[PDB]
């Protein structure tokens, strides 16, 4: 038979590569969303004059 | 050829009507001496 | 009388006539830090500072309009959204405001009468004259103006003349 | 000249110059129980108690806020947020407040007179001068102030020079 690249990756290790690498993207996008909401709320606060 | 002609005419006419509508929205706010654009229209029609 | 003289004192500083080859075709107003010029009037603004500035155009409201330099920003007119009925001022005497219509007793208003800012009982601009029609024994005008929201509103009667 | 006497007699106790090699660069202001000092002004506080502090930085609003000891919390400026249009009382005379902007007639305003408070007709600070730009015959100002919500707001015109 032929050894395909990513042939023996063992779904447990797919889960460890999905969580510890895709979850960090979830952390950085909720941080970016929180930063955007904070910037808009500061501009709304300084709309008051 | 007729599909490419209808596609080009449709994209050009839609872009022309979009530019007409963007000018017709942003024009009564750019003519004021303060030019205080409201925030929602500045988000939508890509104003200052 | 008395009303026209303080208006002349204001127009000597900030209202600038245009220079057609021998005569005056129209008047550029500097209000709020934004230079205004009517379209059908063609010529050159008297200031070499206000001549070099390229103007953006708004064909629905018949006015070229560019931004004034930073030094000139304090020496501009002021604008008012709120106008009650009664009497307002103008370079050629007085102007009546009734039912949202700036009207003028006839005999005055001809070619070369464009861009003159209608002032108020305080010294603030409420309208800009672009022309008018002779409504019998009293002529009405076709002005642009402003409202409470900040929206430039143009009113024009039937079959007006571009002065 | 009567309002300037009030400003000088209120600044004689509660305003401290920031001296670098003896030259005045700015003024620390003790308003509402908290020391204020701008960023770009270099030097030390004239008062010995206020100079031996740990001023927490706030780089956005061009301020370096601190806290006042309890024996000094009564010897502070009072302040407010309420600001109708009209005139206010600066160190060099009067200052116009129109359309949410403090304007001083020209000539005055150089390197050094930053951090000076703007007072009202009652004796309360409504703004702290940081810098400004000369718009021809009148100089707009870049100040910090407060509002009704209780939020510190900084206003900044275009191309302001740090004083």
């Amino acid at each position: 038979h032929a050894q395909t690249f990513t042939a023996a990756v063992s779904k447990t290790a797919w889960t460890w590569l999905t969580s510890l690498l895709g979850g960090s993207a979830v952390i950085i996008i909720i941080g970016l969303v929180l930063a955007t909401i904070v910037a808009m709320y500061v501009l709304t606060n300084q709309k008051h004059n | 050829s007729i599909c490419a002609a209808i596609a080009t005419v449709s994209v050009a006419a839609s872009t022309w009507l979009f530019c007409r509508s963007r000018v017709a929205c942003l024009t009564p706010y750019r003519l004021t001496p303060n030019a205080r654009i409201p925030f929602c229209l500045a988000v939508l029609c890509c104003a200052r | 009388g008395k009303r026209q003289r303080m208006v002349m004192k204001l127009e000597s500083d900030k209202t600038f006539p245009i220079m057609l080859e021998g005569k005056i075709n129209g008047y550029a107003c500097v209000v709020g830090g934004k230079l205004f010029r009517p379209m059908h009037v063609e010529g050159k603004i008297d200031n070499d500072v206000l001549a070099a500035l390229k103007t953006k155009k708004a064909s629905k409201y018949d006015l070229e309009y560019a931004d004034v330099p930073q030094n000139m920003r304090a020496d501009t007119f002021k604008y008012t959204h709120e106008k009650p009925q009664g009497y307002y001022s103008w370079h050629h005497g007085a102007v009546q405001y009734e039912n949202g219509r700036f009207t003028v007793p006839k005999g005055v208003g001809a070619k070369g009468d464009s861009g003159r800012p209608i002032l108020d009982n305080q010294g603030r601009v409420v309208a800009i004259v672009l022309g008018g029609v002779n409504e019998g024994s009293r002529t009405a005008l076709s002005v642009v103006m402003w409202n409470e929201k900040g929206v430039t509103v143009k009113y024009t009667p039937e079959n007006c003349e571009q002065w």
